[PDB]
RNA sequence: ACCCACUCGGCACCUUACGAGAAAUCAAAGUCUUUGGGUUCUGGGGGGAGUAUGGUCGCAAGGCUGAAACUUAAAGGAAUUGACGGAAGGGCACCACCAGGAGUGGAGCCUGCGGCUUAAUUUGACUCAACACGGGGAAACUCACCAGGUCCAGACACAAUAAGGAUUGACAGAUUGAGAGCUCUUUCUUGAUUUUGUGGGUGGUGGUGCAUGGCCGUUCUUAGUUGGUGGAGUGAUUUGUCUGCUUAAUUGCGAUAACGAACGAGACCUUAACCUACUAAAUAGGGUUGCUGGCACUUGCCGGUUGACUCUUCUUAGAGGGACUAUCGGUUUCAAGCCGAUGGAAGUUUGAGGCAAUAACAGGUCUGUGAUGCCCUUAGACGUUCUGGGCCGCACGCGCGCUACACUGACGGAGCCAGCGAGUACAACCUUGGCCGAGAGGUCUGGGUAAUCUUGUGAAACUCCGUCGUGCUGGGGAUAGAGCAUUGUAAUUAUUGCUCUUCAACGAGGAAUUCCUAGUAAGCGCAAGUCAUCAGCUUGCGUUGAUUACGUCCCUGCCCUUUGUACACACC
């Protein structure tokens, strides 16, 4: 957002940004392309016999 | 910017030469009406007609007359 | 004569400084505001000045000794970051160079800008980053320039006439370039809209881009920029942001008072490449078959038809995937990566752009702008508007361009294949098909607001058979004359096209220097842009398609880095 304004001395030169965050962009990707988000992992349990669960 | 010229003469809007009770029409008795000059065919009457020699002209029709009166 | 350990004497370094120090640094320049070991000397802003004078000493040069008046706000010192350097290393880039290509510069011609000239030849921009740029190919308009005229578009406020008119209009010829009432000749219209002043504005391609905004360009599409802690410094600052190797890249590995971060780069985006795997079509294309044209004449070959039926390879264009340097090989501290084969549509960041940081520049724009500050002006207007010119003039300078200097040709025919595009209903657009015309171009008629019609835009260069053969020749078309067309109100200072005639310069261009590494260069044409009319212009497009690197810092430029710097409005 760009705009001329006055005063009585001369022109003003006005500009804005501002950088909307992603999560609330909605419109286009939620994220910035480059930042890439890498989920936590999950443990288990190892060997514990080979057993089974029948039904 | 270059010399601006300056020949001389200047002409303006002529002033008109304004008159009122002007001065054509007459009544002798004081009821009754003698009209002067004459109104005009095209339109109504109340508009009058412009006499010079030979040539005539309106003025509600800018200037559309020719035959003599 | 060494080794090794320690010692009196000498001459200098390293690290931390907890000690000093303004710091550079210094184991003395330490043991100093926690102020005192002893002693001699010198200095008290800068200059004036080591001058004047006077001694005194000298052969003299000169020394020693040594002033103020006057003058001035800084003179310094050290370091920090910049900028700069005819300093040194290390990079990068066909806006650098090689190895080559195409050239340009020569020739003629366009078309920029000088210069001259003119009534005006309007101006802006002058190394890259002014100079076929202002989307600027000006017949008027545009238009800012000049010669001439016209108009108020003089908002509102207050007053003087206030109808015994405030003022508006006005055919006829002289007037006037002129069916401009532009006015003076006129004597009819017009009804308080205004006109005369004074405040006040409005407009102004006026002025100043060194008063500004926005946009652009440029540093630079280069790789740079920043902070948060932590350290080093009193501090400005710095380290992070770096010895190397890589990368197109501050791109990463790696080493490391730095650790993890953001910006820029990359990612992203758009487009160009691949899909017999989907979803889709009589505005996209094919297959069978009907009717139907011709053949060979057996069943077979080409067709032409929106007659049917069906299909989606091509086509579009959705949605997906696909490439990740993948696999293998060496090569490289067996890292980052680079190099070669295999497959794979794609192995040059896959190709190309699009955006593009910090900080700026007195770059350019007040001639895109009711974007604009203030100086200009504001009715004889520098406003507006008409009318004719002018930007295009030419002894002559450079700058993009085009056409050629032919036989890899020229000229005839013949063959004959693209892509981007673009296009009218309130106008006049693209304009097939048919007739007229050697042409240009007319005309009727259509189709089309557009994968439908123009249009397969069957564009050119190309490919084939002939004419001339290396002679300023049929190469080359400039200059010219005349006509025939078309646009427009208007074409001479040829608008353009066409006709026939004219046949000039120029047998590959000196010094110089531009552009370029692949579907690129070079050739060729198309195309929209501006446009009523003009293409040598331009942004796009497709056709033909090489040569030569695939490196380096030799030049040029830039960038860091160390170094120096009496610079910081920063080498003008
Ligand atoms: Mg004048
Ligand atoms: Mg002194
Ligand atoms: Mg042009
Ligand atoms: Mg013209
Ligand atoms: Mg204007
Ligand atoms: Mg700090
Ligand atoms: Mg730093
Ligand atoms: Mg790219
Ligand atoms: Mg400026
Ligand atoms: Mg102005
Ligand atoms: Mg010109
Ligand atoms: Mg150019
Ligand atoms: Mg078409
Ligand atoms: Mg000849
Ligand atoms: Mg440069
Ligand atoms: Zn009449």
């Amino acid at each position: 957002a760009t705009r001329h304004v006055l005063l009585r001395q001369g022109v003003l030169g006005i500009k804005v940004k501002i950088m909307k965050d992603p999560s609330r962009n909605t419109s286009g990707p939620k994220a910035l392309p480059d930042a890439v988000t890498i989920i936590e992992p999950k443990e288990e349990e190892p060997v514990l016999e080979p057993s089974v669960k029948d039904y | 910017k270059k010399v601006y010229t300056t020949p001389k003469k200047i002409r303006h809007k002529h002033k008109k030469v304004k008159l009122a009770v002007l001065n054509y029409y007459k009544v002798d008795d004081e009821g009754k009406v003698a009209k002067l000059r004459k109104e005009c065919p095209n339109c109504g009457p109340g508009i009058f007609l412009a006499n010079h020699g030979d040539r005539f002209y309106c003025g509600k029709c800018h200037s559309t007359f020719a035959t003599q009166k």
